[PDB]
């Protein structure tokens, strides 16, 4: 490199066999991506499969059962086993793989791998953005589902008493780790997961409504009235006037975009942080610093018996899936609440 | 090399797994997990 | 064979088709 | 020849030198906007507590009664009223027309026909600027998940009490109420709507970064990249085919989408037949089609019932179910 | 260069498949029908998920002697 | 159930309302067929 | 066929190859109508032979025999099924009509004529021949009015159809004197939809509805002869589109509003689509449980006009807005429900104290009773009861599933509408393929947008 | 409180009438395209 | 009676006139913007 004689090692060698163009690009990333992602990805269809959830959690949560798509998930440890990775040769499984997959350790399996899998993502997307001498605005686009999952199924559990209250890696699991946090940590409420609903609604809306303005505003170009056709991708003018589509835009809603770069730096920068901030509040949350009440409104609730909100409302709500999800969801704390001290409305 | 037709072997793999799908849909309501 | 397309597509495919067996199996376990 | 009344006044509102295109559907959607913009606004501000639940308790909904911007809330029509047309000069006077939730009904009615002709006012734009026409139906999926919430769920459910509250913690109770009689998370309907809205924000971060990853050299490190871009020029911004290599070897070489208006046609076309989809969930809903019920569903050879996580689900959505409606009902089932 | 046009359409390709395809799919078959996945992963048979010892879930409760919490709470 | 003289044919009774499915299917196998031109 | 070369249009789009081709566009056409014929037999065929006897038909998941026994086949008194025959008949008919429909479809698709103007300039027609286009539009509604008088002969001469407000529980009924004022009629269709009005939706006897039929299929014959002996007018040549995209696109709308409005039958109404066949209505089981829990407490020795609930208000009995005696608690909002079993309990002043005491009805209870524990509301599973309800009824109401589909087409359909005007729009102004690129309208207009 | 419906009824009314004697008044002709 | 109301919820009114003098108007709105678009013709 750089006029200099430069002698072939043994490094540049295996560099020129991954940095290669072929079926699936692999690099020195795949020598991290390829094993982590496909470790993950197959311990996640293998616990969905045959693993069950009757020792950790007491439910049955495998295809083997009689569970369906939905309802089937790689499970957490229990939350005697707390923080501990779950070796398949650590102090719990000592070895036994049979035990390992009862003790909850494929899902620490599957966390680790899928996160060091997300690494190994990342790196891949560098390296051939080096290699085609492109920015890496994509990794830095996709340091956003790294965020989310760092905080979600990292962070959050290592800030509780353990791995039981992370998600577990399942549809009706993750809808269950959602309905925990709108119980318990009024999810809701919280201004950052706020910003996050806005990024990702503001996000769809910016897909949405820029692939429909290009192909409302497209060029002829045509002779067919197939559009799709009259596109050559070896070409140096546009497709779409940005001057109707800026003149629509402006007279419908009253401003509109002029530049496409910020166009498309905006349709990255609305997700990516919406996703950060979403991901602050569920490390806040881990802490259990949570935007859960406001005082002034529960004061003047408490002391006015006429006084109530749609957000008191939610209160009620909350603590009506906190009593009632508690036993059967936290069987640790073996609550054997009897169903007089239960919270209810009328009839029902 | 290129004797068998690209969409009869297409036709056929989703012939078999709309099969595959049903036999999920039909083992839903027998057998485990069918609630009775 | 045993090319890096052959490796990627094999990988995936051979416990595909094992497992859709062995779902298949467990499909008709009544209980 | 253009000197009549009605041409001077037609050729104003089809005009587009407007700063603001109102034409045909803009004569209509115009004053029903401002109409339920003065009343939204009005009753946010000061309007007096509402009785949502039929049973002579008001929720109090406005800052002056101390609320602050996350609580208030426009309160639904009462459970009284049901689906009955319910006007100002229905109401014996402005107070108890407040008092049973007129200013919902009366904003709720205008925000329909609101949307549904800035849809047409979108379409007539596009017709007017010898644009395609299709923006329109792009938007008929957030004006579809609108009825569904504020119109559809109330004539489903049969009050306009179901409906969406204008405010933030009373959409949060809307979706806490709705998850616990219907079970919307486990709805195919709600899946497929939720994956419009990831893939959306997917689909937007991986546009807005293959775009932004191959703008052309054209400014120094010193200012703003945008300022490579002018308005109006006719070259192309970026490298389509470098981004089309890029994303090939990143994922699939061959499903890559070699073409531009492919891409955005992608891009058009995922959350908004998602969101058709799950607006029609809310609408299937409506009519009590609910979600996947899977509680109790694995048991084992003696028939002891296994629970799961759609029964943790469950336990969840009794919790919700118990406190919805502390004092409303009368009867064990509900079928209201 | 195989462009999965020309090994799609060959018959190559298919008879050197008609009977590895089948086979995993039978080996998959016959994994859970005699037991294997049972034996191996550790689930539960429907008969089993309860002793007489115990008539509720399992708790492990435990961490460093969880290994033989595991193999007293399981079914033998 | 069927008249006691169509009782055996119930079973091809069973598998029709599917058919209409298996037309727009169909459309999609000769399109194949041809090419997809 | 076609190809993307010779048409410009794409094989996901490959019906529009056949805008213009009139047998292919007729046999595509008639294959379709072979098809819907071929679904309404082979559903048909199927609930017959899924059928139970023992069972009222909305707990087997049945949507065309109860269709057919609103028109008084095979039921009697009470709703309860004699014969399965009729039902059958109509199930092989529509089969074998599906078979010849069929053959004319795909012959008609296949060999029959590319173009039908050439050979059979009766049959043959161009979008902008309004004289032709207005001809085939008489004749359809020719036919329309014909099977809405069909359907008024079923009423009058054939036996008559299903009265659910007949006396005893409701019995088939020859309409007699259907209601031919013309207030009456169209002021259901200058009717508000909203509660207690309810547009169209809230007809409530056989009467009117027969009566409604008569109209609407005098009114059909008698447009069919106007528009085969006329053209549109000035006015509407210069509004309307006349392309058979937008002939669709109208269509479309139509047809949407038409499944919105069938979405709203199926839900509420109770007249032409009775209980006794389609199970309650959404105000119907809500209403009855209240009945029902007021008649049990009733009979535990308790009295129902005193007894405020929870909040003062009324456990059984309360007062509408308008001054009424209804059923108490939530039902509240259900007030304006009417059906068989509560309109000889009400009164003037809506339900009547010592009616309620005195004059109950075993059959009106045990009706009330099974629409309590048949309430539309399912799963999707078709698990009956709330979403927090065990797997263990396997019940859902046909209202539910049709007023859900239906919803669900109707709205699809208004998009297609959506898409089809634009389209039409577009296509006659001749930008229907994107902008000129060097006459572009925006470029030639003023600045600051 | 009538008063209010009649007016209410007017401004509704006429600007219904705008909206369809505005479609009725030539709509389809004023695309910007040749023809 | 405490107090006085349109009590016109109900009932099924066309167009929901309770007074004659709310389809005269409606009626006199439709007429006179018909009879300006008929004035207003023979253009374009
Ligand atoms: C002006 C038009 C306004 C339309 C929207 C306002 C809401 C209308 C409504 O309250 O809807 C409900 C009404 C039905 O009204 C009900 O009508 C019922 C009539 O049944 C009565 O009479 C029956 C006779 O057997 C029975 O006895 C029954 O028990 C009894 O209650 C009752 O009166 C109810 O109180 C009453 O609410 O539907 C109807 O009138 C049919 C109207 C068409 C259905 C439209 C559905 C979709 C609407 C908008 C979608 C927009 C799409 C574009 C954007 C996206
Ligand atoms: C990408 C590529 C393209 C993609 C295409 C995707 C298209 C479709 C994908 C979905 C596949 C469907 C799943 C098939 C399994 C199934 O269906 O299985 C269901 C049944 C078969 O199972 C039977 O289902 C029955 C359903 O109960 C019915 O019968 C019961 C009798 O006890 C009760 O009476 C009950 O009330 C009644 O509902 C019973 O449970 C039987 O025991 C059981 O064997 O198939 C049936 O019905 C047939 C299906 C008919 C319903 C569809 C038309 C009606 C549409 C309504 C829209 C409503 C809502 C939309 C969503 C929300
Ligand atoms: C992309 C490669 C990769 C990566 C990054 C990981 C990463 C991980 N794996 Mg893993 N794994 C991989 C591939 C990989 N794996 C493959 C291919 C297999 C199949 C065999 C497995 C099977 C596997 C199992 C069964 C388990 C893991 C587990 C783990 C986690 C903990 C492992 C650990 O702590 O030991 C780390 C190991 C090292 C750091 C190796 C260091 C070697 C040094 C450099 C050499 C020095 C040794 C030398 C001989 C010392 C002698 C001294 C003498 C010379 C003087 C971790 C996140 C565990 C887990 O999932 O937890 C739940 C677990 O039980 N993996
Ligand atoms: C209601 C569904 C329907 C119907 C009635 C039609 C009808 C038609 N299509 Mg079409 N199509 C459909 C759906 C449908 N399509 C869908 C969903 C797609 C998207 C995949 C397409 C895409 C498409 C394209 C791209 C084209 C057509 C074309 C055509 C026309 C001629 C087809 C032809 O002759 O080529 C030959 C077809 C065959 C030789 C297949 C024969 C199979 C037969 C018809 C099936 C019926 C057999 C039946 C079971 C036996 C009953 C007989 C008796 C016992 C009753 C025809 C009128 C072509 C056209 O526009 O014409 C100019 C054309 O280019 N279609
Ligand atoms: C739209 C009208 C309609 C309605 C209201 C019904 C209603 C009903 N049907 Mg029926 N049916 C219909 C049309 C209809 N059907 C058609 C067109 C067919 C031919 C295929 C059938 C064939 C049929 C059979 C064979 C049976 C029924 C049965 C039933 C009953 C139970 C339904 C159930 O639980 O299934 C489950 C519900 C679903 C499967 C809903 C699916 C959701 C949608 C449709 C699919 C998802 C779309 C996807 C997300 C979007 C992709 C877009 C694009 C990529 C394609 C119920 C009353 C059963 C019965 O009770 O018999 C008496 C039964 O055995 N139906
Ligand atoms: C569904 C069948 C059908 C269809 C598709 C058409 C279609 C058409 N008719 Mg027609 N007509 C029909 C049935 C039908 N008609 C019947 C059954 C009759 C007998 C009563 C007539 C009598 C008739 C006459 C006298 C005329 C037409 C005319 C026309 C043409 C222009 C109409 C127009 O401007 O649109 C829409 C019309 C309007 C927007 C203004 C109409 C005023 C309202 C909408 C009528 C309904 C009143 C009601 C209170 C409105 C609210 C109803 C709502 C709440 C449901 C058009 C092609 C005209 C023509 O061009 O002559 C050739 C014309 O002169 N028709
Ligand atoms: C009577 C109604 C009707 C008719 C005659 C037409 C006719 C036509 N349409 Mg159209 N359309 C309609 C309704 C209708 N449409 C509706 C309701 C929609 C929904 C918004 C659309 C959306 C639409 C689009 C986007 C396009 C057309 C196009 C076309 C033209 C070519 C069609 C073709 O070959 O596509 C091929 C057929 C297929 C690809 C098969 C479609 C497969 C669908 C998606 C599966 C749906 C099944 C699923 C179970 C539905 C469940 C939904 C829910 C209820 C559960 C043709 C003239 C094209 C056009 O404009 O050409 C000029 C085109 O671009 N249509
Ligand atoms: C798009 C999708 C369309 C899908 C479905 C369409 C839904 C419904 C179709 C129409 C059903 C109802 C028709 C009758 C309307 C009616 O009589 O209103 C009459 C009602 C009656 O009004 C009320 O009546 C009550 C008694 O029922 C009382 O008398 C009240 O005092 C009175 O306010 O008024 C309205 O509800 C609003 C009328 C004005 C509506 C303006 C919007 C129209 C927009 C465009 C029209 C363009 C042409
Ligand atoms: C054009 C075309 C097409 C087609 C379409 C269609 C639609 C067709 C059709 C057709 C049809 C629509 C047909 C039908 C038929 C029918 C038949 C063939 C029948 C029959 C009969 C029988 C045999 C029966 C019997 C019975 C009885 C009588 C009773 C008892 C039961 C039983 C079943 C035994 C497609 C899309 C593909 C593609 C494109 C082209
Ligand atoms: C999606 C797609 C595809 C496809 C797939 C498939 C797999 C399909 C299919 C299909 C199918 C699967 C079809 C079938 C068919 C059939 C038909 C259509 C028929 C018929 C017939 C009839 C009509 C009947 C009749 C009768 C009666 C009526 C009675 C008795 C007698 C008899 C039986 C005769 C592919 C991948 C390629 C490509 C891409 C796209
Ligand atoms: C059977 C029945 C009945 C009867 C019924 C009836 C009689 C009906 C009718 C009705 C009618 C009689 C209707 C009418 C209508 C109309 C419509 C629905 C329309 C439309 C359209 C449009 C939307 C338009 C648009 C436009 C304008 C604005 C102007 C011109 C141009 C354009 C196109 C732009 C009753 C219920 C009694 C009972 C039950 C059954
Ligand atoms: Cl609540
Ligand atoms: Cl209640
Ligand atoms: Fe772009
Ligand atoms: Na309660």
């Amino acid at each position: 490199i750089g006029t200099y004689q430069e002698k072939r090692t043994w490094f540049d060698d295996a560099d020129d066999w991954l940095r290669q163009d072929r079926f699936v690009f692999v690099g020195w990333s795949g020598l991290l991506l390829l094993p982590c992602a496909y470790f993950a990805v197959g311990g996640w269809l293998t616990g969905c499969t045959f693993v069950t959830s009757w020792y950790t959690h007491g439910l049955a949560s495998s295809y083997i059962e009689g569970c369906n798509f939905l309802t089937a998930a790689v499970s957490t440890p229990a939350n005697s086993l707390g923080h501990s990775l779950l070796f398949v040769w650590g102090p719990e499984a000592q070895g036994d793989l049979t035990r390992w997959f009862q003790l909850g350790g494929l899902w620490a399996f599957v966390a680790l791998h899928g996160a060091f899998g997300l690494i190994g993502f990342m790196l891949r997307q560098f390296e051939i953005a080096r290699s085609v001498n492109l920015r890496p605005y994509n990794a830095i686009a996709f340091s956003a589902p790294i965020a989310v999952f760092v905080s979600v199924f990292l962070i959050y559990p290592l800030g509780q008493s353990g791995w039981f209250f992370a998600p577990s890696f399942g549809v009706a699991s993750i809808f269950r780790f959602i309905l925990f946090f709108q119980g318990f940590h009024n999810w809701t409420l919280n201004p950052f997961h706020m910003m996050g609903v806005a990024g990702v609604l503001g996000a769809a809306l910016l897909c949405a409504i820029h692939g429909a303005t290009v192909e409302n505003t497209l060029f002829e170009d045509g002779d067919g009235a197939n559009t799709f056709r009259a596109f050559n991708p070896t070409q140096a003018e546009e497709t779409y006037s940005m001057v109707t589509a800026n003149r629509f835009w402006s007279q419908i809603f009253g401003v509109a975009f002029s530049n496409k770069r910020w166009l498309h730096f905006f349709m990255l920068f609305v997700p990516v942080t919406g996703l950060w901030m979403s991901a602050l509040g569920v490390v806040g949350l881990a802490l259990n610093l949570r935007a859960y009440d406001f005082v002034s409104q529960e004061i003047r609730a408490a002391e006015d018996p006429e006084f109530e909100t749609f957000y008191t409302k939610n209160i009620l709500l909350n603590e009506g899936i906190r009593a009632w999800m508690a036993a059967q969801d936290q069987p640790h704390e073996k609550l054997t609440l009897p169903e007089e001290v239960l919270p209810r409305g009328n009839a029902l | 090399i290129g004797r068998i037709p690209l969409w009869l072997v297409g036709t056929v793999v989703g012939l078999l797994a709309i099969g595959l799908l049903a036999i999920f849909f039909y083992g839903s309501y027998v057998g485990l997990g069918s609630s009775l | 064979i045993f090319t890096v397309r052959w490796l990627a597509i094999h990988a995936i495919a051979v416990p595909t088709i094992f497992f859709l067996g062995a779902i298949t199996a467990m499909q008709f376990i009544q209980r | 020849e253009n000197t009549s009344l009605w041409a001077r006044f037609c050729e104003w509102i089809t005009s587009t030198e407007n700063r603001l295109y109102i034409g045909w559907f803009g004569v209509i959607m115009i004053p029903t906007l401002l109409t339920a913009i003065s009343v939204y606004i009005i009753a946010f501000i000061a309007a007096p507590p509402v009785d949502i639940d039929g049973i002579r308790e008001p929720v109090s909904g406005s800052l002056l009664y101390g609320n602050n911007i996350i609580t208030g809330a426009v309160v639904p029509t009462s459970n009284a009223i049901g689906l009955h047309f319910y006007p100002i000069w229905e109401a014996a006077s402005l107070d108890e027309w407040l008092y049973n939730g007129g200013p919902y009904q009366l904003v709720v009615c205008h925000f329909f026909l609101g949307v549904c002709c800035y849809m047409g006012r979108e379409w007539e734009l596009s017709y007017r600027l010898g644009m395609r026409p299709w923006i329109a139906v792009a938007y008929s999926a957030p004006v579809a998940a609108a009825t569904a919430v504020f119109i559809i769920y109330p004539i489903g459910q049969g009050s306009f009490s179901d409906g969406m509250p204008l405010g933030i913690s009373g959409t949060f109770n809307f979706m806490i109420v709705f998850q616990a009689e219907h079970n919307i998370l486990m709805h195919p309907f709600h899946m497929f709507g939720v994956a419009g809205v990831f893939g959306g924000s997917l689909f937007s971060a991986m546009h807005g970064s293959l775009v932004t990853s191959s703008l052309i050299r054209e400014t120094t490190e010193n200012e703003s990249a945008n300022a490579g871009y002018k308005f109006g020029q006719e070259e192309e911004t970026y490298n389509i085919v470098a981004a089309h290599g890029y994303f090939g070897r990143l994922i699939f070489q061959y499903a890559s989408f070699n073409n531009s208006r492919s891409l955005h046609f992608f891009l058009a076309v995922w959350p908004v037949v998602c969101i058709w989809l799950t607006a029609l969930g809310i609408s299937t809903m409506a009519f009590n089609l609910n979600g996947f019920n899977f509680n109790q569903s694995v048991v084992d050879s003696n028939g002891r019932v296994l629970n799961t996580w759609a029964d943790i689900i469950n336990r969840a959505n009794l919790g919700m179910e118990v406190m919805h409606e502390r004092n409303a009902h009368n009867f064990p089932l509900d079928l209201a | 260069e195989r462009p999965f046009s020309d090994i799609l359409t060959s018959i190559r390709y298919w008879v050197i498949h008609s009977i590895t395809v089948p086979s995993l799919f039978i080996a998959g078959w016959l994994f859970v029908s005699t037991g294997l996945a049972y034996d191996v992963f550790g689930s539960p048979r429907p008969n089993e998920y309860f002793t007489e010892d115990r008539q509720d879930a399992p708790l492990i409760t435990d961490r460093f002697n969880a290994l033989e919490q595991v193999k007293k709470l399981s079914a033998q | 159930k069927l008249p006691e003289a169509y009782a055996p044919f119930s079973p091809i009774v069973d598998v029709l309302p599917i058919i209409p499915v298996l037309f727009i299917l169909l459309a999609f196998v000769w399109q194949a067929s041809v090419s997809f031109r | 066929g076609r190809d993307q070369e010779t048409t410009g249009f794409a094989w996901w789009a490959g019906n529009a190859r056949l805008i213009n081709l009139s047998g292919k566009l007729l046999g595509a056409h008639v294959a379709h109508a072979g098809l819907i014929v071929f679904w309404a037999g082979a559903m048909n065929l199927f609930e017959v032979s899924h059928f139970v006897p023992e069972k009222p038909m909305y707990e087997q998941g049945l949507i065309l025999l109860p269709h057919i026994a609103t028109l008084g086949y095979g039921v009697g008194p009470g709703g309860e099924v004699l014969d399965t025959f009729p039902y059958f008949v109509s199930g092989v008919l529509h089969l074998i009509s599906s078979a010849v429909l069929g053959f004319g479809g795909v012959y008609h698709s296949l060999i029959g004529p590319e173009t039908l103007e050439e050979s059979y300039p009766f049959f043959g027609y161009v979008w902008k021949d309004k004289n032709k286009m207005t001809n085939i539009l008489g004749y359809h509604l020719i036919i329309l009015g014909c099977g809405a008088w069909l359907l008024v002969l079923k009423a009058l001469y054939f036996g008559g159809v299903y009265d659910t407000w007949a006396p005893g529980g409701g019995d088939v009924r020859i309409i007699s004197n259907p209601t031919t004022n013309a207030a009456i009629i169209f002021g259901y269709i200058v009717k508000s939809p909203f509660g207690g009005d309810g547009w169209i939706v809230s007809v409530d006897n056989l009467e009117d509805i027969i009566g409604g039929h008569i109209w609407i299929g005098t009114l059909c014959i008698l447009g069919g002869i106007w528009h085969i002996y006329t053209t549109p007018w000035p006015w509407a040549r210069r509004a309307f589109v006349w392309s058979g995209e937008a002939y669709l696109s109208y269509s479309l709308a139509a047809v949407s509003l038409m499944g919105f409005t069938a979405c709203c039958f199926a839900w509420f109404n109770n007249t032409a689509y009775p209980s006794e066949f389609y199970g309650p209505t959404g105000p119907e089981a809500s209403q009855a449980q209240a009945f029902t829990f007021l008649v049990r407490d009733q009979r535990l020795g308790a009295n129902v006009a005193s007894a405020q609930g929870p909040t003062g208000l009324g456990k059984y009995l309360m007062r509408s807005p308008t001054g009424e005696i209804i059923f108490g608690g939530e039902t509240m909002r259900f007030w304006d429900f009417r059906g068989p079993w509560v309109e000889p309990l009400r009164g003037p002043s809506g339900l009547d104290l010592v009616k309620l005491k005195n004059d109950i009805q075993p059959w009106q209870e045990r009706r009330a009773a099974e629409y309590m524990t048949h309430a539309p509301l399912g799963s999707l599973n078709s698990v009956g009861g709330v979403a927090t309800e065990i797997n263990a009824v396997n019940f859902v109401s046909p209202r539910s599933w049709l007023a859900t589909s239906h919803f669900c087409l109707g709205f699809f359909f208004f998009v297609g509408h959506l898409w089809h005007a634009g389209r039409a729009r577009a296509a006659a102004a001749g930008f229907e393929k994107g902008i000129d690129r060097v006459d572009e309208p925006v470029l030639s207009m003023r600045p600051l947008d | 409180m009538l008063t209010l419906k009649i007016f209410v009824y007017t401004v509704v009314t006429f600007f219904v009438g705008l909206f369809i004697f505005g479609f009725l008044s030539n709509d389809p002709s004023r695309n910007p395209g040749k023809g | 009676l405490v107090d006085d109301r349109m009590n016109g919820d109900g009932t099924g009114l066309p167009f929901g006139v309770n007074d004659g003098i709310l389809g005269w108007v409606i009626a006199g709105t439709l007429g006179t913007i018909w009879a300006i678009y008929f004035v207003s013709q023979k253009d374009l």
